[PDB]
């Protein structure tokens, strides 16, 4: 699109980033993060997957280890997310740990299978195992 | 609201 850069509000920094023309999606590598409020939604890669809108209807993360942070006190600054693979809804700002999961708070940490990530006053409850690859 | 695609390797931007 034309210059409008003056009203930006999300910022995706990466060191390798393709697009993909015969399929429209766009795949990004090397350390890739996107920002916009606490959801530190960094990965090695990230899979954007968009629509005739340029929507990015859904969005595949993964890295060594797999995993995003989240910001949620100025002292509880290290909640996280991580999985066998990561998907998220840029739809409705919720991130899903693919197949099997794990979540962790200060003072909590929930494992198992494949879960979304909570940001109210809930849990998932569900309890496991996984191993890393 | 919109994105910024900000290099690395280069220190350039991009949008869609």
């Amino acid at each position: 699109g034309l210059p409008s850069d003056r009203n930006q509000q999300i910022s995706l920094v990466a060191d390798r980033a393709t697009y993909n023309e015969k399929t429209g999606l766009t795949t990004y590598t090397g350390n890739v993060v996107i920002e916009q409020g606490t959801m530190k939604l960094q990965a090695d890669s990230i899979v954007a997957t968009l629509n005739s809108k340029r929507e990015i209807q859904t969005i595949t993360a993964k890295g060594r280890p797999s995993k995003f942070q989240q910001q949620i006190s100025a002292d509880k600054g290290i909640a996280r997310g991580e999985g066998q693979t990561i998907v998220y809804n840029a739809d409705t700002g919720i991130i899903t740990l693919s197949g099997g999961a794990y979540l962790y708070q200060d003072g909590s940490s929930i494992r198992g299978n494949t879960l979304k990530y909570s940001m109210n006053k809930g849990d998932v409850e569900a309890q496991g195992s996984s191993s890393n690859r | 609201v919109p994105i910024t695609y900000v290099n690395r390797a280069t220190x350039k931007c991009a949008r869609y």
